[PDB]
């Protein structure tokens, strides 16, 4: 409702969403190492 | 909101909660505790009543005992709820018409679940706890005992169900039509007849030759609703106990030509 | 810029986001239904 | 004969058509032009139904049946001995129902009240038309309308519901059943509450809206109101009829397969398809 | 020979006929209850008690039941209190079934859709004994929901676009929470206020004023709306009179 | 940053948490249903 | 002649026209039912 | 409603009913010429 | 409703029913050359 | 003109339009039902 | 509301029903060139 | 041009659009039903 | 070229976009219903 | 509804509907090259 | 640190506890469903 | 909503839309290289 507090909310929201996306990317990299999810023309 | 339970409400809630927990646990165990399979087969899951060889005694837990326990607890909860709605009406210094209309539904429920199995000697043909299982019980009951369409009390129950729908569509429409004349204040109209009640009665008189009053239309509605389940319960009790084939009964009594 | 004069920007954002999410979910489910584009249980071309 | 309060309401005007010719009463019945048409169609249809009974094999009321023309006839009008009588009775009944609804409209206009009652009767007329006109027309033959018999229309219901393996699995038919049961439950509750307020027991004083709301709040947790209950009941009955019409339109014109087999999509959902 | 009572009779048929007997008795009882208002039937012309009835007239009309009210008074049903035979209208034909033609102004004469029942001259009372329907000034506790638009201050318009006045007050119901009447200050003869039923008034949505449209009557009919004796309470008879006058607009507005 | 003045950060956060949990549950259930990616019941790759 | 004073021209004509139209439609459908007078699917005599 | 309007209405009514009956009679005569609708003793 | 606007109505109403009947007659005539709809003694 | 001085088209125009359209639709559907005049199928004579 | 405004409506109403009818007629002409819908004596 | 005062110039447009669209849909579905004019399937003459 | 005095711009734009979206969805499903134009399954010309 | 703002709608509405129709025409052309939907005498 | 001013600590804790309990119950049910991880039955590896 | 507010919504809204369309185009390009969704003459 107030500009300064909303701005600092965006700051902490970015600081949290970047961590969330990094964790998700690391998890997806591990899952891709385990079993990739894009089949080739001959399949899996 | 401001729901008054009291001692009877506490009892009824505890009994019904135990019954619901037993039914749900049995349903979840039937799919080997899989949430995925539970969601997949939720409609098809059911808790079947015991076989005929066990009679009215206690069947093993895995073979209908859980059904018997859950059914008894549910029956006790429903009877205590009837007592609750009787006592609430008595406490508010009001009539027990709601309790005595619920009594007809309870009569039908007991006829389907307990009274007819008591007459027949076993719980094999009782209603299982499950959506599609109880739909299939309905279908198989009608198919086994001739054709339920040919049951005269099933005829009457259907007639009174259609009559309940017809009577509510008439009454709600009439009250909305006279809502601009204060027709929604029905008890006030009963105590002091107003132009809304007068015009409703006159409309129905000019339409179909006869009319009701603001109280007697509710008497008509109450009796139609009660008679639906009452006639249905009578038909359920008479099905199989005294009439094994309703189609053959109808053929004997002229409802259908002889094959 | 007058589209936001006619329509509440908050409501426009909410409705657009919900519609996009539902459309994406529907298209993903359709692809999963199809044999060729089912990337999970992939079948040979 | 008149009631104690009918003379001041028996006034001129309110007719949709015909003017003063038919603005009169015969006993308690208001006649009207649409009432004259209702009598015309009722007499014609009843006489033709009795004629079909005479043509039939039995005079038993249960076994009297007027059958629609064979499916081989398609939508063509059939000879009177081979379903044409059924078609004439069907259209005479449609005319009688429409004229009855318009007579109710005229009575509403005369009394200065709303048209909710003819509007609700319109849904019953629509259900009947869908069963005898709309569904057979979209199905391709008059033979799919139910025969006009006490038992033969029940046999038609049974055969039509078993043509789709099990009619219990029709999704709109389940909703129609739910709303039909709820309409009866709500009617029982409403009549019970009104009668319990008007008759609070011998030696007790008549109760009011406060007590009516308090009773159901205390018992079940919430109430609807004095006019909300009537609106809910009307909407429930009309929704039950509408969903019955929808299930009948789906069963055969649109969907021709097995309704129990229609439910495999739930078990084939991606999050449970194992 | 499972359910056989005799060679042809059986238990299901016996129970069915028992239900038929019970249902006939129930229909008799329900008609008895139906005949608690407006009966016995009177002759259309003379008004004397006369109708075509059979041997069931002995059982047709039940003994008067007594309704005990919280105010100490009692209401009997049937009360056998008939309306006056003479009314301010004349039949178009000498036949019994002929309709009536109003002699003068039907809206003021209260015939047809303008007719009202002679209810008690007493306002509806809540559980606490206070009058149920009062203006918002007398009931400071009640308020209109913030999600809804307050009709107060909104112009009152008819179906032809003529403005009848402005809403200055709302009449609420304390027993069953709802808005019953709108107090409208007429544009003509300033200072005159008439009651306006809520159920006969629809809000015109997005008109930048949300004009409370009255489809019942026209603007010129607002001056003839029946008055009320008290400024903070309305009796049942006055209530009926107002609703009946407004309900007759659809039939006698253009006359 | 402007978002949080029009959208309440008490309702946006709750909606985001519920939507993300529902989406994660849906994707995990899909993976459990599929044969290749079912980690609890390990099949051939 | 005065019969048009005892009978409203408009109300009489509307009813007469509706009755005549319905009767003509009924007769035409009855003819379509038969085989000799079915002019659309004309059959040999 | 007035006498003159009623006379004009009766004049046009008798003219229209005569033309309607004449058209119907001509149609019936043509239909009879095409295919008569009175069966013979042995059929058609 | 004035009588002059009734005159205007009558005018364009008859001028339009004339066009309606003309186009209906033309369509029926064309359909008649295409396939006549009155069977002969031996049908079609 | 005198005819339309009483048969004013307040709703007679709508009534006539609804009558004519429905009659045309019914006749067209009947023609489609017949084999000789079904222009969409074009069966030989 | 006003007669002048009704006339001003009718102006572009006829100008637009004209273009609608022109598009419909042109589409019908193209469909006729593609596949005519009037069968001959022997059918299609 | 006075028919636009007779009838609401908004309801008239709405009803005409809804009628023309429904007629077009009905005709297109009929053509899809016919074998000769089914452009999607495209049967030979 | 002044339709927007007659119809509310907001209701017109929330009633013309929904119509177009529904029509597009219907046409896409119809194309999916045909062998020739089903791009997901895929068949010969 | 002011006439000037209404005219501004008309202008931008026309521009947007023209863009929509241009995109639809491009898509329909691409589909026409892909697989035409108008069969020949021998079909597809 | 500012979360307990924004969200109500009384409702947030109850919601979090309910969510955690539901998630734990769901995961334990799934484990009981699986053959490998059904600790009560104990299938061989 | 004020004019400046509407203009601000507009510029950053189209700024966010351009990124969304770019991401969608990149994803669709990747899916096309994986497996094209437009069948050829004979099929896939
Ligand atoms: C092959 C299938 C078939 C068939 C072809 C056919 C035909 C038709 N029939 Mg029938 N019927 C068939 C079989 C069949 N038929 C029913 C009954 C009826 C009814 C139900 C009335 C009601 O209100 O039930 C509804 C009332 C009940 C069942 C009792 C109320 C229950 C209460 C108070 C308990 C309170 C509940 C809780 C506290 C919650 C507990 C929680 C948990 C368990 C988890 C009725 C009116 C009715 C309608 C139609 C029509 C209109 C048709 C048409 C159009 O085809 N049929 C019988 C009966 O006696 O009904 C009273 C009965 O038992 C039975 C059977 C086996
Ligand atoms: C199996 C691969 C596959 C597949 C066959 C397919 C088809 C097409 N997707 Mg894609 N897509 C696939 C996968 C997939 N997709 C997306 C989504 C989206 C969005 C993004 C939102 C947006 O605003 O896009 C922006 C929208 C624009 C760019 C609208 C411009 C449209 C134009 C110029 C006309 C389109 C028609 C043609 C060019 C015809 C040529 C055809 C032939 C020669 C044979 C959206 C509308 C959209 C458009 C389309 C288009 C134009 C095509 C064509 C014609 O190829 N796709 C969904 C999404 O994000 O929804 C919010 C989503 O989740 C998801 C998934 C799973
Ligand atoms: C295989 C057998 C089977 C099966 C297992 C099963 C199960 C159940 N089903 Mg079902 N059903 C089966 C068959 C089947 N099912 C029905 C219909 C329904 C409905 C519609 C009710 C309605 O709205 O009537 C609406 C009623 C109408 C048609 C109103 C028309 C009446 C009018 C205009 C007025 C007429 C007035 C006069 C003539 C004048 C009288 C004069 C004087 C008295 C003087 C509905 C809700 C319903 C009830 C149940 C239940 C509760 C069950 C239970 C207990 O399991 N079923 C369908 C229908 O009619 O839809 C419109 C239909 O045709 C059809 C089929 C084929
Ligand atoms: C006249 C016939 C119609 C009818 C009438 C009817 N039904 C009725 C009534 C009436 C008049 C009531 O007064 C009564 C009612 O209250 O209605 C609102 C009712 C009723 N009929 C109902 C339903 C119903 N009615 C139906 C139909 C019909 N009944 C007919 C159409 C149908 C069907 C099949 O068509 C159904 C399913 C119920 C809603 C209600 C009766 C409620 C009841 O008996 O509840 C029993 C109590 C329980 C199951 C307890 C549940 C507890 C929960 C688990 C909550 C948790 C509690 C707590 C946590 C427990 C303690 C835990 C600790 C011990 C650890
Ligand atoms: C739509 C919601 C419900 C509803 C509402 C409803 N019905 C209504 C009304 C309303 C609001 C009336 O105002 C009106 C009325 O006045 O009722 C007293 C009516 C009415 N609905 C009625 C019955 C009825 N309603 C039914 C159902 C319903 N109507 C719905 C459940 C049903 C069924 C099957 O469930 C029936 C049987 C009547 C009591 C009445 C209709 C009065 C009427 O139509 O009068 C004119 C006609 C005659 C007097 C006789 C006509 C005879 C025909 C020439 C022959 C018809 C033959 C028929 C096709 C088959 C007969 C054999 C059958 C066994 C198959
Ligand atoms: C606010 O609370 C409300 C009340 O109120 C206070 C109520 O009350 C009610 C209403 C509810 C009840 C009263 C409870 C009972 C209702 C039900 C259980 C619903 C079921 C209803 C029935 C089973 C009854 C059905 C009966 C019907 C449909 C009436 C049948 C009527 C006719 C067939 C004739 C109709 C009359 C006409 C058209 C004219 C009159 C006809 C005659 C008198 C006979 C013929 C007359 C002549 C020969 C002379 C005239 C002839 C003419 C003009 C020529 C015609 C030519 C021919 C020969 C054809 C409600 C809902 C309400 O909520
Ligand atoms: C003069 O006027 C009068 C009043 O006014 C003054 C009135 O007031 C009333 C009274 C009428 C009403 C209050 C409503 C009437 C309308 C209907 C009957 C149609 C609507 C149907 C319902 C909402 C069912 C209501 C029935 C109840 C609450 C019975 C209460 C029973 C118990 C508390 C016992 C335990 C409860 C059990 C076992 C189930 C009870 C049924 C439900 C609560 C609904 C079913 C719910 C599920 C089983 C799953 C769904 C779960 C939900 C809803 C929670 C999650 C959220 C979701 C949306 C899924 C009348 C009659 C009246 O004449
Ligand atoms: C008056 O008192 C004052 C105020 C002074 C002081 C009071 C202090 C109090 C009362 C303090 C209390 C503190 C407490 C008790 C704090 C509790 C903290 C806890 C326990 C926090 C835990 C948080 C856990 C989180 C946020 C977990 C998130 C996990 C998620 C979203 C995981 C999702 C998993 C998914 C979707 C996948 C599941 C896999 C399957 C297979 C199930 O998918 C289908
Ligand atoms: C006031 O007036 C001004 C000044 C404005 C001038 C205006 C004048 C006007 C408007 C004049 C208009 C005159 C018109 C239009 C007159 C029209 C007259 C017509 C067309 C009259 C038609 C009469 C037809 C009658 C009465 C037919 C009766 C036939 C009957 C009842 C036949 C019944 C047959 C049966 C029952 C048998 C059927 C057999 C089958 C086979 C169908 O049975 C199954
Ligand atoms: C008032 O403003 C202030 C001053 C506060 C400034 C603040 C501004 C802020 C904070 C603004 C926030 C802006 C944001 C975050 C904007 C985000 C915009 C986005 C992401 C917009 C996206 C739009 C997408 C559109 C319009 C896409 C439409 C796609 C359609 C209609 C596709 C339809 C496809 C069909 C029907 C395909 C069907 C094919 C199948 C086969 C599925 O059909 C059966
Ligand atoms: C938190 O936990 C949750 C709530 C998640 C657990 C989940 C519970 C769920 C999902 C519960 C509900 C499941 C379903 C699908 C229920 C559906 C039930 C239906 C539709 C039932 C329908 C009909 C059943 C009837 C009519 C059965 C009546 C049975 C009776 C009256 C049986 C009475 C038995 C007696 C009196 C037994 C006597 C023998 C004794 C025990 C006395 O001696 C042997
Ligand atoms: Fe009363």
């Amino acid at each position: 409702i107030t500009e300064g507090e909303a701005k600092e909310f965006h700051k902490i929201f970015t600081s949290s969403i970047l961590v969330f996306f990094g964790v998700a990317a690391f998890a997806h990299l591990l899952v891709w190492i385990w079993r990739p999810w894009v089949p080739g023309p001959n399949g899996y | 909101g401001p729901i008054y339970l009291g001692t009877t409400g506490v009892l009824s809630l505890v009994f019904g909660f135990f019954a619901i927990e037993i039914i749900g646990f049995n349903l979840l165990a039937s799919v080997n505790w899989s949430p995925m399979e539970f969601g997949r087969q939720f409609f098809w899951l059911g808790l079947e009543p015991p076989a005929a060889e066990y009679g009215l005694g206690f069947a093993p837990l895995a073979e209908g005992g859980w059904w018997q326990i859950a059914g008894f607890f549910l029956t006790t909860s429903i009877l205590l709820w009837w007592v609750r709605m009787y006592r609430r009406a008595r406490a508010l210094k009001m009539g027990t018409h709601t309790a005595w209309a619920f009594a007809s539904a309870i009569f039908l429920f007991l006829s389907l679940g307990f009274i007819r199995p008591l007459l027949m000697g076993n719980f094999s043909e009782s209603v299982p706890f499950g959506i599609f299982p109880h739909l299939e019980w309905t279908n198989s009951f009608s198919l086994n005992y001739g054709n339920f369409f040919y049951n005269p009390f099933h005829m009457l129950s259907i007639a009174f169900l259609y009559g309940s729908a017809l009577l509510f569509a008439m009454h709600g429409a009439t009250i909305l039509a006279v809502s601009r004349l204060g027709g929604d204040r029905e008890v006030e109209q009963i105590t002091d007849r107003g132009t809304a009640a007068e015009r409703a009665a006159l409309f129905w008189r000019w339409t179909m030759g006869f009319n009701a009053t603001m109280e007697s239309i509710h008497r008509w509605a109450w009796w139609f609703a009660v008679l639906c389940t009452f006639t249905g319960a009578i038909g359920i009790l008479l099905t199989g106990t005294v009439v094994d084939n309703w189609f053959e009964w109808g053929v004997k009594h002229g409802l259908a030509p002889a094959p | 810029w007058r589209i936001w004069q006619l329509f509440d920007p908050r409501q426009a954002l909410v409705g657009l986001a919900t519609f996009l999410f539902v459309l994406a979910l529907l298209i993903h489910f359709i692809l999963l239904s199809t044999e060729r584009f089912n990337w999970l249980e992939g079948a040979s071309t | 004969a008149l009631l104690s309060f009918e003379r001041k309401y028996r006034v001129r005007g309110g007719t949709l058509i015909g003017g003063d010719l038919f603005d009169f009463w015969v006993g308690p019945f208001y006649v009207g032009f649409f009432g004259v048409t209702t009598l015309l169609f009722t007499v014609l249809g009843t006489a033709l139904i009795v004629w079909g009974a005479a043509l039939g094999p039995s005079w038993t009321f249960w076994q009297i049946s007027i059958n629609p023309p064979d499916v081989s006839y398609g939508l063509a009008m059939a000879p009177m001995a081979k379903g044409g009588l059924w078609q004439i009775i069907t259209f005479s009944a449609i005319g009688a129902f429409v004229s009855w609804a318009l007579r109710e409209v005229e009575i509403c206009r005369k009394l200065g009240i709303g048209y909710h009652i003819p509007f609700a009767f319109g849904f019953a007329i629509l259900a009947y038309v869908s069963l005898v006109v709309i569904r057979p027309v979209m199905m391709g033959a008059w033979g799919y309308g139910f025969p006009y018999g006490f038992m033969t229309h029940l046999d038609w219901v049974s055969n039509t519901g078993y043509q789709y393996a099990n009619f219990h699995y029709n999704p709109a038919h389940m909703l129609g059943i739910t709303l039909f049961f709820t309409t009866c439950l709500a009617l029982a509750l409403h009549g019970s509450l009104i009668l319990s307020a008007a008759n609070p027991g011998k030696g007790e004083v008549v109760k009011g809206p406060e007590h009516e709301n308090t009773y159901f709040q205390d018992t079940i947790g919430y109430s609807v109101g004095t006019l909300g209950i009537h609106r809910v009941g009307l909407i429930l009955a009309l929704s039950a009829v509408v969903w019955s019409i929808i299930c009948m339109i789906l069963s055969g014109p649109i969907y021709t397969g097995s309704w129990p087999d229609w439910w495999l999509w739930w078990q084939k959902l991606p999050f449970w398809n194992h | 020979n499972k359910g056989d009572i005799t060679g042809y009779m059986d238990v299901a048929q016996v129970v069915l006929y028992a239900f038929w007997i019970f249902f006939a008795g129930l229909i008799i009882y329900l008609r008895r209850e139906d005949r608690r208002e407006g009966y016995p039937l009177e002759d259309a012309i003379s008004g004397k008690i006369n109708s075509l009835q059979g041997l069931g007239s002995v059982f047709s009309i039940a003994r008067p039941k007594i309704f005990k009210l919280k105010t100490g008074a009692t209401y009997a049903a049937p009360n056998f209190k008939r309306d006056a035979v003479a009314i301010k209208a004349t039949r178009t034909a000498p036949t019994a079934g002929a309709p009536f033609e109003p002699t003068g102004n039907p809206m003021t004469d209260a015939v047809g859709p303008a007719a009202y029942a002679l209810r008690d001259e007493l306002p509806d009372l809540t559980l606490g004994g206070q009058p149920a329907i009062v203006p918002l000034r007398v009931a400071p506790t009640f308020s209109v929901a913030a999600e809804d638009t307050d009709p107060r201050g909104l112009p009152v318009v008819d179906r032809k676009g003529a403005v009848a006045g402005k809403v200055t007050d709302l009449w609420i119901d304390r027993a069953s929470i709802a808005i019953r009447y709108l107090e409208v200050e007429l544009a003509a003869t300033p200072g005159r206020k008439v009651l306006l039923p809520f159920a006969a008034t629809r809000i015109n949505a997005k008109t930048k004023s949300k004009t409370v449209t009255v489809q019942s009557i026209l603007a010129r009919h607002f001056a003839n709306v029946p008055t009320i004796a008290k400024t903070d309470s309305i009796t049942r008879r006055e209530e009926d009179k107002v609703m009946a006058y407004y309900s007759s607009g659809y039939l006698y507005s253009d006359r």
